[PDB]
């Protein structure tokens, strides 16, 4: 919730956009994953988007699907993910931590209980990929009473009626003609927008910021590096560091 | 939405925001189509002159000899394709055309839906691409070749457990970007609204026909109508017209597999927990964590790890009752029908027959008029049964 | 006899004296049965509520697009069992019962007749024993298992070339001593009188239905009706009701196999010599000596080395015309139907379709209303076709 | 035709019945077959029943079916059978020679021509197994004008109407309560009856003669011996000789 407030305010003072990498928790293993995350943070990540391995990634492409398989191969479970989350927060007090979730893991044994666990471990926001604005009521309500920011996706095929809902319901950040959506969101005072359309190059980050977005999210590009250096964990880290620094450099410059 | 997406607490539209317009477009098209005399006339023409409707209602005397049970079988096994799937697949294809769509996307476990999707598309000049679970590809090779012979592009899914649920996953992935020109032809009365409603309405002729046929032959409604339940389309198709006839029992039969207690089954409605997936809120096969599992059964057609929301609702209010039948029970029913009536039922349908046989045998002096929905033929199952015997 | 055993010079009752009483008994039973309102009522009931009659008449627009040809397919592939054989097999079983017989004897090449014989017997409580050619046993294993699942006793014949003709030989051998209690259920409109007449009358509903359906949809009779010809039952069933309609062409299609000139074919009516065997005088595949040979075809169902006597006669007087279609032509027609209409025809029926396609393609501007008898479904043929492609 | 007349007259003077063995021409080979026939004649056969190998023996049991297979394995053809017939007649002037035929080999290239060939080689009678009294007209007519006796089977399920036809149509011999048929045939003056119901033992021959039959025909029993001694042609002959002498002894005694 508020960690996003502070970050975006800071970034604005510095006149720079936010670069947020996404990774699957426990991919390719708990220890290596924890190290990957520390490297992302150390390399320049302003916030984090973390997914917990789900059996059926309804809205996930190949790269991420494979991340889930590797995570599951390591026996990663949501309970293990929450343990990782607490540890990450204990080491990094201010980075906004966002969760990329699937509805069943949230609903499984109580929506409210899920948001209670999130608040307990220090999570800041939760994006339920398969819960559209039309079914969000119980999720956004439980999120708000646990000081968790409910994140909503503003798709390309979004009408004005959807823009208004997203602006009214979302908190922390809005998962994003482009300038039209961006300016309409700002008009409706939606949470700062973070672009998420396959961002894999430095030029894409500056472009997103120049368009009026508060930042850009990169997922597949990050995971790709992991998949490539699966046999060389140290080289994985080194490459991750280079990528993140490159992407972050592109948000200020 | 124009219509209620929920059946009590079950149902909804749990899909990524990007797919909502596609769902809304489809619902509007369906609603307009249902009010269109010409859409209905063409749908009916295809059903009659192409698919072969109405299907027969066979009274089976040999099997009930010595009991007070009178059994009739609704012959969906005689429908073009050998199963009930053809009915709704034809309506959905006409719907896609109504929307100006030229392409079709579909998913399969047992190759029946993909085959039905491929046949409808070939008939209506639609570009069809099917998603089959990699494992099921090798298991249902005959159905695969059939799909290809009918020009559909078959695509195996190696993701997850490479089965129906993962196939349903890939089809959605595709649709998310192609919805503008392609229609996702869901194979059962499950998934996000309006699919559970659409599939029921495009299958309801099974029950409407059964009603007229039973009134004609018996002069009364049956005491109960029984049908197997994988995702729920053949069952809801039979149930639909009888829902307001309170005296008629509606019995759904889920696969008990090797036995409920063994955990190796596919009966989520009565032995699962409510979750959210496949774009809906319904009971499903899942771990304590909330990870979704597979449904086991001797019959591949009953491997959907969840159930249609209208079934879960009809159960909750006590309108319909759901039971389970083991592989061995289905196998026996399969053998009995072949020997006593000269009909080879699909192992799926055999679960419905198996239950009707149990109702008869347990209380042989109980006078009862039963109707079993014979959803498909078992030619496809002779090998499987032969491997067991 | 009560009826004429001959169609011109073709036909007769060329069986050992011992079997004549059996033939005479059967003829009397048939004649009485045909005059019996109740026999007809029960036969009709089985055809409608058990077999699924009437079958649909599908207009196939996609295949004739761009030509002046309008093609309709008589859907015998939708009949219970997947082929036209069920029709007459049901009537013969009722005939056997009329005679107080409790057992059935049958023969097969492609397991379809044995399966149809097994299903009818299971339905009517008859003890059935089938004779299959030893070679065909392994070729048609699925059909074998089906026969067994329906309780019929399957018996392979290792005599002669171990095919249909030798199977027909064994069945007769059996009947010679058991005629008193068993009925020999001949599978086609061939053999000794009254079989050619009986099989036609019990299959004539195909043509009677086609007539009503074409008059209803088109308001006129077709220019021609086309059907494949193995032994002649599906063809004569279609032809029967149109014989007196002089304007309607009757086209029978024999298997050309690898080509007439290669000698590897099964077209005795147009490329054989009249002989005496199978209890009748008709054209047949035979050596210069008079030894009978086998008919070759990609489709096993068209392997009868002879032809029904009524076909040979209708040809001699110019009422019907017979042509041949090669394996490759049938295969192509098979592929075309799957891709353009979403229907998998039996390779047998594909020969009829192949000819209708030739009539269309050779003269695309000729206005013609054609009806092809789709005698059976090709699910059984997907492997064969798949081995070729 | 007349050879039957003379044989039956002779047998009657001797007060004995006729023993007639059946064998397939060319089984198991032309030379061995010719030898088998000479041995049958030498052992006591009063007449011969010879079958020509046909592709589809509509009315033949296993034993005989196998005879056809062996004959066909040796490449025996009807043309070869007629050559054998001429040779057999040239060696034995008086034994009645009867043919057991199937309709197609007779009809193949002219019924009349077939009977002409029979008369030419010295055949006495022809029984077309698959031509019932109802279809015999052209066969019996062609037979009679070529001095060949048309043989008819008087089955067990024979009515009086059939008995009269068989009596009127048949010549040479009639292929046969039993006493009823026998006496009715004699009443109708049918050709001498030769019983053919699986005769394989000496007692069966005396029984047939005692019943009023002019003799008995033995087929399977004869062929059986051949099938057994297929590996020892000389022992085949020796066994055949013993069997025939035994059977013939039973017709007089
Ligand atoms: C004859 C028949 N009857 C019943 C069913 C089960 O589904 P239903 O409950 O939706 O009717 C099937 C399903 N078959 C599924 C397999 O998961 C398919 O993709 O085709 C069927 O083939
Ligand atoms: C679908 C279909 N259509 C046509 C035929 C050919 O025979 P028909 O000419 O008698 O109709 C067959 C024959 N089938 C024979 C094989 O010789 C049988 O014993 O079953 C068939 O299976
Ligand atoms: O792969 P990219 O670069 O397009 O990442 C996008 C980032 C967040 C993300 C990760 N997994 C998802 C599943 C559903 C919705 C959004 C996501
Ligand atoms: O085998 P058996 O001893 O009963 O011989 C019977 C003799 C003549 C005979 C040999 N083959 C046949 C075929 C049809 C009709 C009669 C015959
Ligand atoms: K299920
Ligand atoms: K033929």
């Amino acid at each position: 919730m508020e960690r996003y407030e502070n970050l975006f305010a800071q970034l604005n003072d510095r006149r720079e956009g936010a670069f947020v990498p996404f990774v699957t928790l426990g991919d390719p293993g708990i220890e290596q994953s924890l190290k990957i995350i520390d490297t992302l943070i150390d390399a320049g990540a302003d916030a984090l988007e973390l997914g917990v391995p789900f059996s059926d990634p309804l809205a996930n492409g190949p790269t991420i699907q494979n991340a889930n398989l590797r995570a599951f191969a390591a026996g990663v479970t949501p309970a293990q993910c929450f343990e990782m989350l607490a540890l990450i927060r204990e080491k990094h007090p201010t980075i906004p931590i966002g969760l990329l979730m699937y509805a069943n893991l949230v609903f499984n044994n109580g929506i409210d209980a899920f948001y209670a666990r999130c608040e307990q471990v220090g999570v800041d926001s939760v994006l339920v990929a398969d819960v559209p604005v039309e079914e969000s009521a119980p999720f956004r309500q439980a999120a708000l009473r646990h000081n968790i920011a409910p994140i909503f996706i503003c798709p390309p095929n979004a009408d004005d009626d959807l823009l208004r809902q997203v602006a009214s319901y979302g908190r922390g950040y809005t998962y994003l003609p482009l300038h039209h959506l961006i300016e309409k969101l700002k008009e409706y005072h939606a949470a700062p927008a973070l672009q998420g359309f396959g961002i894999s190059s430095p030029e894409q980050v500056s472009a997103a910021v120049r368009a009026g977005a508060a930042g850009a999210i990169s997922g597949s590009a990050i995971v790709k590096i992991i998949e490539k250096n699966l046999a060389s964990p140290k080289q994985m880290l080194a490459e991750l560091r280079s990528f993140v620094s490159a992407m972050k450099a592109a948000s200020r410059a | 939405t124009l219509l209620n997406p929920y059946f009590g607490e079950f149902g909804g539209m749990y899909v990524p925001q990007i797919l909502m317009p596609a769902l809304n477009q489809l619902e509007e098209a369906f609603v307009r189509a249902q009010k269109d005399p010409e859409f209905q006339a063409q749908f009916a023409d295809l059903l009659k002159n192409y698919a072969g409707r109405p299907t027969a209602l066979t009274k089976c005397q040999n099997i009930t000899a010595g009991t007070r049970t009178t059994l009739y079988l609704k012959r969906e096994d005689l429908l073009h394709g050998g199963a009930h799937k053809t009915n709704q697949v034809l309506g959905q294809a006409l719907l896609a055309k109504r929307m100006g769509k030229s392409e079709i996307i579909a998913e399969t476990g047992a190759g029946q839906h993909g085959v039905a999707s491929a046949l409808a598309s070939a008939l209506l000049g639609l570009k069809c691409r099917i998603y089959m679970g990699a494992k099921d590809v090798e298991r249902q090779s005959p159905n695969v070749f059939r799909m290809r012979l009918m020009g559909a592009e078959v695509i195996p899914v190696h993701s997850g457990s490479a089965t129906l649920k993962d196939a349903c996953n890939e089809a959605l992935r595709d649709w998310s970007g192609s919805y503008e020109t392609a229609h996702y032809m869901l194979g059962t009365a499950a998934g996000p609204h309006p699919y559970p409603t659409i599939v029921r309405e495009f299958q309801r002729m099974i029950g409407e026909e059964t009603k007229a046929q039973i009134l004609d032959k018996e002069g009364r409604l049956p005491d109960a109508v029984i049908a197997c339940v994988g995702g729920g389309s053949n069952a809801i198709g039979m149930f639909a017209d009888f829902i307001n006839d309170t005296s008629v029992g509606l019995i759904g039969v889920e696969p008990g597999g090797h036995g409920i207690e063994t955990g190796e089954h596919g009966a989520p409605l009565k032995h699962g927990r409510v979750g959210i997936y496949f774009g809906m809120k319904a009971p499903m096969m899942q771990t304590a964590d909330g990870q979704i599992e597979e449904s086991y059964s001797i019959s591949a057609g009953l491997d959907f790890p969840s159930v249609g929301p209208q079934h879960a609702y009809l159960n909750s209010i006590g309108r319909a009752d759901y039971v389970s039948i083991t592989d061995d029970e289905a196998l026996e029913a399969f053998k009995t029908l072949c020997r006593h009536e000269g009909i080879i039922p699909a192992l799926e349908s055999s679960h419905a027959l198996a239950h009707a046989l149990k109702m008869m045998r347990e209380q042989p002096e109980k006078e009862q008029l039963l109707v079993v929905n014979l959803s498909g033929r078992g030619d496809k199952d002779i090998f499987t049964v032969h491997d067991i015997l």
